[PDB]
Order: structure tokens, then sequence, then C-alpha cells
RNA sequence: GUGAACAGCCUCUAGUUGAUAGAAUAAUGUAGAUAAGGGAAGUCGGCAAAAUAGAUCCGUAACUUCGGGAUAAGGAUUGGC
RNA sequence: GCAGUCAAGCGUUCAUAGCGACAUUGCUUUUUGAUUCUUCGAUGUCGGCUCUUCCUAUCAUACCGAAGCAGAAUUCGGUAA
RNA sequence: GAAUGUUACCGCAAUAGUAAUUGAACUUAGUACGAGAGGAACAGUUCAUUCGGAUAAUUGGUUUUUGCGGCUGUCUGAUCAGGCAUUGCCGCGAAGCUACCAUCCGCUGGAUUAUGGCUGAACGCCUCUAAGUCAGAAUCCAUGCUAGAACGCGGUGAUUUC
RNA sequence: UGUACAACGGGGUAUUGUAAGCAGUAGAGUAGCCUUGUUGUUACGAUCUGCUGAGAUUAAGCCUUUGUUGUCUGAUUUGU
RNA sequence: GAAACUGCGAAUGGCUCAUUAAAUCAGUUAUCGUUUAUUUGAUAGUUCCUUUACUACAUGGUAUAACUGUGGUAAUUCUAGA
């Protein structure tokens, strides 16, 4: 099954595909939420411990948390709740979810980082890909920097170039 | 199983012997069928014909529409009430024993069926496999 | 090969223990053995029969130590300011005064 | 010894349970190692 | 792990919990043949080289178990070690 | 005592504890029972067996000599405190 | 009741693929008659149920020969219980 | 089960019995054949019917396990714990027994018939037949399987002192 | 006279479904005492809860035992 | 000025005549028996704390879409993880 890990610290996301159902059994019968040693998935991940975040099953439906039965159940999903978006003011729809035990029938578990290991992954902890915007709200600016309310925030918001041709712009 | 059915079926505990009823789960206007035979079915001396799920019997209708009754056709079974054990090792088992009228081809009188239906009896006959909902 | 759960007791169905009942409705009943499903028969209630599962659950037993603290906690600490907004020039800016 | 029920994938090409899982009984036979203790040899005559 | 296998990987015997009934508790090399055996436990029994070979497609078939059933044969089994009983159980009056 | 009751079931008083005995628990029996799914297909024939049942309340057809039919049929309820 | 021999005919033509008159020769003893030998100091005298074995004049199944056998279907025949 | 010295083990096989059965689907193939309409089969594969011999992992039935629990009436002052009611009644119920209601298993050589042929005279030709011969069936004989002659037999172990 | 056999006890297995005892601010409520209440008190009350997946039963054709106790030469017959 | 958030509208309109016989409906009443987005007209010096070592008013809090990236499903005005 896939594996859709993520490393929150740089923004980085690879996914992985293992067989071997050997190392897949670690995640069967474990919830979302729940820490997973990553010696047992393989040995490029030893000492990575992953957070089991979601995913979707075969038919692509989704995992939503806390809704235990490695299985299939149809609830009535509501504004503000995990695999809907309304499409009108007070709707409500009956859809299919995927439990969140992890199950063989997973195409793909999504994984989170939580503790490195020992072994640099290869486009995970290599790699950094930075935030894209930047502090809006006056006070934010003023506590992303530390600034104190009389260092004029209008000199510390963030400038980002780009170019017209022959014309680079802020 | 007899004319137009799709494969073949590992054999399954026999539950309905000539002479049982069963619900007519389809939309034709028949409520029950009245078994009367077993297509394929063999012979010993003083022996009953009996059904499994996805066989084909001849039936009349005690109760249903007038113009369906007083008359035998072709139906297929979709539901035992009779335990069996398939060959992934379950004994299961329907809450009623039910079935649909057919034409000897395999193909429906009714446009849709109102209940769970074994897949033993869908993969054998594709035109309950359409018309089925819920399979097992 | 899956190991299913009583949908009465709770108890694990190993493969070809047990039975299994489909419902008029298409729900599916699985038990371990005859005495979950006689009892499911009886219209018994599980919440009331003492050794299943949903009972115990429902009335607290032997959870003791499933309700105790953890450390399952992280840390990054890292930087990356925005995207196209010359970061080497977001460094020697953030070197909080106060 | 006694019985005991086994699980295992089905290799039979064309059979609808091919490749998928199938239980099954077993029996088992305890069957510590046998020691010999003689030979003997036969002859063909026309008794047999 | 008689019992374990390249699948199931549970360190254990084909013991059932609590002993095969009326026999014991095997603890020499064994033969697990398909199906059921003309006799009765604790009998002696030969087991005899085929006297002909069979193509016939279903002999040949090189068979390989994922799962060898242990529970126990005394009553309506639901654990296959004891291990996997104390972990459902939890902790009874005795132990500790 | 239970209960409508001289019913059945248990008790007091009184009278019995009389009926060859011992060891086994094969077949076939005699007498008592239960059976998955089907539900009379069995049979000359539902023979045998099963189902039903008390009470309070609701409800009750043709037909009739108006007296009946009628516990018609069909339903609900029933402990303890 | 079953099977023959002759072959006038039937079979568009063509006696005999398949049939077959007028005649004629047989076999069989689950038809019915004819008879009255055995039993009238008694051989339990319809049918069914159950169970076994036997016969072949073979309905099916194996292998064959033939056709008015293109195929498909069928029909005649052989070894066959 | 007496007696062929005693006793024990391992065996041989005379004779007798014997068993498997039928279908369908896939594929062959919309193929061969046919103007068309229609329309096969051998090989291979998956299942099935009828029969048989076992077997009890599993599921189901059975309950004096009177094993646990529950219930009515009464009797033991009450409690506890029990007796009686032709096994009082009810739910669950292991073990055993048991079911196409459950699971497993059911062998392969040869010789022949019908028939089709080879070579080939009688009869300078011709002929499957006269001599000789090939192929051949749910047949038959074996193989396999069950019994083992209690007056059929082999090999082997030990063989008594008051 | 020993991986001996037995009778018990122990452990496993298994069936039932939470023992007796005690306790409780659980309990529709009910009575009795007065100092007639700013939880007034002594109790009683189907039932519920805690100790408690407890207690009971488990080979009579279940499994297993470093424990305890015991048993271990009666009779008859046979030779080429 | 895309996307998206927010706000508002989607209860109007248009269609049909199935049900409906003291119902609907019509004329005539009642709200001293009630709700009313909106339009219009009015309407707000009081908010704190045992009331000097004092409360951000020169204005307090995060958490999200779109977006970036990693994904699942034969399939939709499906959506998941980061
Ligand atoms: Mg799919
Ligand atoms: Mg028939
Ligand atoms: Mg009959
Ligand atoms: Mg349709
Ligand atoms: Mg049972
Ligand atoms: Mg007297
Ligand atoms: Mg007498
Ligand atoms: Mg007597
Ligand atoms: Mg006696
Ligand atoms: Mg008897
Ligand atoms: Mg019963
Ligand atoms: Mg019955
Ligand atoms: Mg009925
Ligand atoms: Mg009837
Ligand atoms: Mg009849
Ligand atoms: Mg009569
Ligand atoms: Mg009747
Ligand atoms: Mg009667
Ligand atoms: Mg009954
Ligand atoms: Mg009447
Ligand atoms: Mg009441
Ligand atoms: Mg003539
Ligand atoms: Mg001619
Ligand atoms: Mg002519
Ligand atoms: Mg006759
Ligand atoms: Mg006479
Ligand atoms: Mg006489
Ligand atoms: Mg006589
Ligand atoms: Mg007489
Ligand atoms: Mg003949
Ligand atoms: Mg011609
Ligand atoms: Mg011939
Ligand atoms: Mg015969
Ligand atoms: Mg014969
Ligand atoms: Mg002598
Ligand atoms: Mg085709
Ligand atoms: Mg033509
Ligand atoms: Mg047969
Ligand atoms: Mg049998
Ligand atoms: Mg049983
Ligand atoms: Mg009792
Ligand atoms: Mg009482
Ligand atoms: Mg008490
Ligand atoms: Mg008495
Ligand atoms: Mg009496
Ligand atoms: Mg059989
Ligand atoms: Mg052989
Ligand atoms: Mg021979
Ligand atoms: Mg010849
Ligand atoms: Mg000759
Ligand atoms: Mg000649
Ligand atoms: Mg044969
Ligand atoms: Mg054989
Ligand atoms: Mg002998
Ligand atoms: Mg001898
Ligand atoms: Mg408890
Ligand atoms: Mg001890
Ligand atoms: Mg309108
Ligand atoms: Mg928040």
């Amino acid at each position: 099954m896939k594996l859709n890990i993520s490393y929150p610290v740089n923004g980085s996301q690879k996914t992985f595909e293992i067989d071997d159902e050997h190392r897949i059994r670690v995640f069967f019968d474990k919830r979302i939420g729940q820490e997973v040693d990553g010696e047992a998935v393989g040995d490029e991940f030893k000492g990575y411990v992953f957070k089991i975040s979601g995913g979707n099953d075969k038919q692509g439906f989704p995992m939503k948390q806390g809704v235990l039965l490695p299985t299939r159940i149809k609830l009535l999903l509501t504004k503000n709740v995990s695999c809907y978006r309304p499409r009108r003011d007070g709707e409500r729809k009956r859809k299919s979810v995927r439990g969140a035990i992890v199950g063989p029938d997973l195409a793909v578990l999504a994984l989170v980082i939580v503790k490195k290991g020992e072994q640099e992954l290869e486009g995970l902890t290599d790699t950094t890909v930075p935030k894209r915007l930047g502090p809006k709200r006056a006070n934010n600016i003023r506590k992303f920097f530390g600034l104190s309310k009389e260092d004029d925030v209008r000199d510390f918001v963030i400038r980002r170039e780009v170019t017209k041709g022959e014309k680079t712009y802020t | 199983s007899g004319n137009g059915a799709q494969g073949t079926k590992f054999r399954i505990s026999l539950g309905l012997p000539v002479g049982a009823i069963m619900n007519c789960a389809d939309n034709s206007g028949a409520r029950n069928l009245y078994i009367i035979a077993v297509k394929g079915s063999g012979s010993r001396l003083n022996r009953l014909p009996a059904a499994s799920l996805g066989d084909m019997v001849m039936a009349t209708v005690k109760k249903g529409k007038p113009e369906l009754r007083k008359k035998v056709m072709p139906a297929i079974v979709v539901r035992q009430a009779k335990s069996w054990r398939r060959r992934d090792g379950v004994f299961l088992y329907f809450e009623d024993n039910a079935g649909v009228i057919a034409n000897p081809k395999g193909e429906m009188k009714g446009s849709a069926i109102t209940g769970p239906v074994g897949k033993e009896c869908a993969d054998l006959w594709p035109r309950v496999a359409s018309n089925s909902g819920v399979v097992v | 090969m899956k190991v299913e759960i009583d949908s009465f007791s709770g108890a694990k169905i190993y493969p070809g223990r047990g039975t299994l009942f489909v419902r008029g409705d298409s729900k599916i009943f699985r038990f371990q053995n005859s005495k979950s499903a006689s009892l499911f028969k009886q219209r018994k209630n599980p919440r009331r029969i003492a050794w299943t599962v949903l009972f115990r659950k429902h009335h607290k037993k032997g959870i003791t130590e499933e309700v105790a603290k953890k450390r399952s906690r992280k840390t990054v600490k890292a930087q990356r300011p925005i995207t196209g907004a010359s970061l080497d020039l977001i460094k020697e800016r953030r070197s909080l005064k106060p | 010894a006694g019985m005991t029920t086994i699980v295992r994938d089905l290799d039979r090409p064309g059979s609808k349970f091919h490749k998928r899982e199938v239980v099954e009984a077993v029996t088992v036979v305890d069957t510590p190692p046998v020691v010999v203790v003689g030979v003997v040899g036969y002859v063909e005559t026309p008794r047999g | 792990a008689n019992g374990a296998t390249s699948f199931d990987r549970t360190k254990k015997t084909i013991t059932p919990m609590g002993g095969f009934v009326h026999y014991g508790e095997i603890k020499n090399d064994f033969i697990m043949v398909k199906g059921c055996i003309p006799g009765n436990r604790k009998r002696i029994v030969t087991l005899r080289k085929s006297l002909y070979t069979n193509t016939s497609r279903k002999a040949l078939e090189e068979v390989s178990l994922k799962w060898i059933d242990t529970a126990s044969k005394f009553g309506k089994g639901r654990f296959q070690t004891p291990a996997e009983k104390h972990a459902f159980m939890g902790t009874l009056k005795k132990d500790l």
C-alpha cells in the first residue's frame, strides 16, 4: 500500500509504496493518532516515528478520525465535519466513510513524521520547501519577529519580488 | 440450475424441497412461490427434490397478481434460510427463503429485487446480478 | 485472512468459527458460537449481559491504565519565512530586539 | 492425535476459488522416529 | 513454532490450548494430512507411499499454510495462544 | 397452603416403605422426550404427534325456529415490590 | 404377447433405407382360456410398504455397423444386464 | 472355541467377496456441414447427480454433565443451604454420539466382444479367414480393496526341575 | 520398587454469567422516638452497585503435574 | 481583478388542479390573542473595580478558505494528509 508521509518541519512530503505485508502489518489494528516505530516498517526508517493521520482505501473513500471499526459506514455529515463540504446553508448529506482503524484494504496510509531517525530520507529531510504566505495582520507581524509594539510594523512586513519582463517588482 | 446459467456452482446445502413456499422478492405482482420441482436434480426412491440458493425451480404463485396464478413458470432461488458452508469456511444464512420468477433463459420478469441476494446466485445469473442491490 | 468480531459479545471469530446471519434489511450479524446467537435471537441486550465487551466498556471494567498519561510529543523549531520573499534577506531582519 | 483447521490460498486456475483463501480440516498423526530392529527377506514360490 | 507459518509467525506448536482432547500434547515430528483418516485418536496408524503416480492437477498442487488453528477443542475455543488470552481478557483475581 | 375448587402439586395426623436380588447399559423393543431447513411432499386417510388453553379487557361473520350461532373469528394484558 | 420365411405392394424414381399384403413357419408362459394332477383333520386368498436377487424381448449409459446419415436431430441393427 | 508339544511375534494367500455412477458448464466454436435456417465432437478445464467407505477441525442436532443460571407451588421457624413435584419448568450448556444438515477419500494394467483392418489361399482373379494376424467396449482377468481355510503354509523369539 | 500405578491436591483447558459475606449519599417508599430538624435520628424496603468476568463445575472416554498418601508375588495350567 | 471568504437572494417567480364539501373560498369582522427580513421615521454620556503604585484603547485572540504541495477512487458539483 502507498504511504503518504509528511515532514511538517520542512513542509516536505514524499510517497512510498511498501509491499511485503509483514512490514505493512505494523499499522494494522492501529487507530488514527497512535505512533509507530519505523524500524518495523523498514530499515531506511529506523528510529523514525510515524503518526497515523488518515488515508483512503480502495474505491477512494477517506478515513474519518475516531470512527473506529476497520470498515466502512455511512454517516450523516454536516457543517464543520470531515469528509464533507456542504453545498447549501444548513445542508447535510449521508455519505460513505472508511473507519479510522488501519486495514489491508487501505490504498494509502497518510503519515506524519514525529521523530527523526538515523538516516536522512530521500526527498523528505534532504529538502525543505518554504512557507507560502506571510503575516498580514498587524499584531501577527509583531509576534513573528517579536516586535514589542514600538517597532513600526510598516517596515517589518514581508516583501515578495516579482519580475515583469525587464521590470522586477515588489 | 439449467439453461443460460453462466458458470458452475459449488454445492450448497439444499434447503427447499418440493412444496416449500418462498417469498417472491421481485416486483412482478407475485408475493410467494410454491416450488414444484428443481432443475438438474436427480432421482432416488422417496427423496424430495430440494433447491439451494441459485438453483432454478419450477413454481406456481399462490398469492399474487391473478394473471400470474394457476400456471407453472421458472423461478430462481435468491435467499435460503437454511445455513450452508462456503469454501471460505463460513456458515451463513438469510432470514427468509426468497426467489424471483424467471424465464428458462434466465432473464427476469420483474424490474428489481427487494432483498439481499446470495453471491452464489448473483455469480450464476447476470440478470439477477443487475437487479440486485446489496449482495450477500 | 481477517479475524472478525462477534456482533453481540465482542469475541474474536477466527476463520470458519461461528455463524453468519444476513438480516432482512441486509445488516450482517456474526456470532462466535451458538451462545451469542441464541441470546441474540432472544432479543437480549449485550449491555445487560455481564461478560460481553459492550457491557464491560459501558460499565467501565478493567480499563484502568488505558486512561493514564503518556509521552508522545515532538520538537521542530524551524524557519522558512515566505515563498519568493527573498528568504536570504528575511534572516538579516529576524533578529528580535526585545 | 486429532484434527484442526487450516487456512491457505488455493492455486487452482479456473476454479471460482482460484487464488482465494479456503479453510480446510486436517488430521495430525504423531510420528516419532521409528527404530530398525531387523530385516526379513522373501522369496518367490509357485505358491506365492 | 510448529503451528506458525510464513504468514503467521506466532511462535507456537500445533498442540491446541490445553491439549489435543483425549490424546495428549504432541512433542515429536508429525504428519499433517489434509482431511480425515480411518481410525480414532490414540490408534496405531500406517502411512504408506502411494501405489501410483497421480497427475490429476489436484495432486501436484504445492500447498502452503497461512495459519494453523490452535484454539481449544475442549469447548468453543476463542484463543490461539495463552498470550492472546491474557491480551484480550485483562487481569484476573489470580494472576497478580 | 397454592387455586374457582373435594382439580393437580407439596405438607400435618395416622399408615406404609409391601412388589426376587446383584452386575452391566449391545442390537431390537416398551413407556417418556428433543431435533437444523422444508411443512403432509408421508398415508386409504394428518393415523400418531404437535399446536391451543386460565383470567381481565377489546373485538366477533353467514345463517336462525330470534332461544342461538359464540370461548365464533381476531387481538392486547398477566411477576415482584 | 414376441419373432420369422416368400415378396404383390408402399417408399417422387427404386420389392427388402425404413416398411410390407395374400399366405405360411415359429417362439414365449407377467394374458386369458382349457384341464382338475397335488393340498378341503386348512400351504393365511387384493394392494401397498420394505429388501434382495435373478431374466433380457435394452429405456438410459460404453463401443460399433446401416440410412431415403450434408450438419443438428432421428431411425434400423450388433457386442451388451 | 477343544485338539495337530507349549507359548509369542511377524508374515504368506488358497478360496470367496469387490464398485463406482451419470450430467452440465467453460473452452474447442458460432468452428466443421449448409443456399440458408440452423449447427456438432475428440483434447483440456471447472463443477455436479446417483452410489460407496470413513470421519467429528468446523457448523448443526441431541442434554441426567441434572454443569451453571433463572422460575412456579410447597416443606425445613427465618437466613444460608436444600427436599418434593414419575428427570417439576425454562435459558445456556461442554463430552460423546451424530448429519449431503457437516468434512474428507473412492486405483491402473492386461486380455477380449461387436466391429473395422493386415497378410493371404481355397478359386492363376477376388476375398478380414481357411492357416497366421493388427486395432478394439460400462465386458472379462488382474492390479487395488475386505475376509483369511478355525483340519492350507512360511520365518522368528522364548521354551518350566521340588 | 520406577518417565511405575493409584487416590487426592495444584496448574491448564472448558461451561455458566458475577457466589456467600460485608458495605453504600443507590432505592418507588414506609413506619417509630423526641430535643419536632436549618442531610434530625434508629432502623426496615423488590431491586441496584462495590469487593467480583466472580463463585460453582470441569473427566466420569479433557490436558498436565519436582506436592501429599498408599500399593506392588493371590490362584490355575501347559512338554517335541 | 480569477479563485475563495463574507453578506444577501434562492420562501419570489413559473406550472399544475391531485386532495379538499363547513374545508377551501367570498363578502364582512377580530388581534384588549401573536411573529414579522426588509423600506421609512425615531432611539443609547452609564459597560471597569472594595474605586493610588492598575485593566491593551495608539485598537486584544487564533484558526481557516482560496493558494502551495503530497494523495486515493471505474465513477459525481467526491475529497484526504501536510
Ligand atoms: Mg475497484
Ligand atoms: Mg427426477
Ligand atoms: Mg415413496
Ligand atoms: Mg434494470
Ligand atoms: Mg452446539
Ligand atoms: Mg390396616
Ligand atoms: Mg411381581
Ligand atoms: Mg421394581
Ligand atoms: Mg434387575
Ligand atoms: Mg432404544
Ligand atoms: Mg430444548
Ligand atoms: Mg423439524
Ligand atoms: Mg407454515
Ligand atoms: Mg397445503
Ligand atoms: Mg398425497
Ligand atoms: Mg378414505
Ligand atoms: Mg390437517
Ligand atoms: Mg389424533
Ligand atoms: Mg415444540
Ligand atoms: Mg362457527
Ligand atoms: Mg406490572
Ligand atoms: Mg407374393
Ligand atoms: Mg431403392
Ligand atoms: Mg414400386
Ligand atoms: Mg402378456
Ligand atoms: Mg384345501
Ligand atoms: Mg395339511
Ligand atoms: Mg406358510
Ligand atoms: Mg386360517
Ligand atoms: Mg440380446
Ligand atoms: Mg435414394
Ligand atoms: Mg456392429
Ligand atoms: Mg446387474
Ligand atoms: Mg451377474
Ligand atoms: Mg499330548
Ligand atoms: Mg461462443
Ligand atoms: Mg440443403
Ligand atoms: Mg449407483
Ligand atoms: Mg455414515
Ligand atoms: Mg455437540
Ligand atoms: Mg436448578
Ligand atoms: Mg419464591
Ligand atoms: Mg442476608
Ligand atoms: Mg417427602
Ligand atoms: Mg404423586
Ligand atoms: Mg455419503
Ligand atoms: Mg494400482
Ligand atoms: Mg490378463
Ligand atoms: Mg476379425
Ligand atoms: Mg476363425
Ligand atoms: Mg474358407
Ligand atoms: Mg467398471
Ligand atoms: Mg481401489
Ligand atoms: Mg488360520
Ligand atoms: Mg503358523
Ligand atoms: Mg461483577
Ligand atoms: Mg500440592
Ligand atoms: Mg408562488
Ligand atoms: Mg481554534
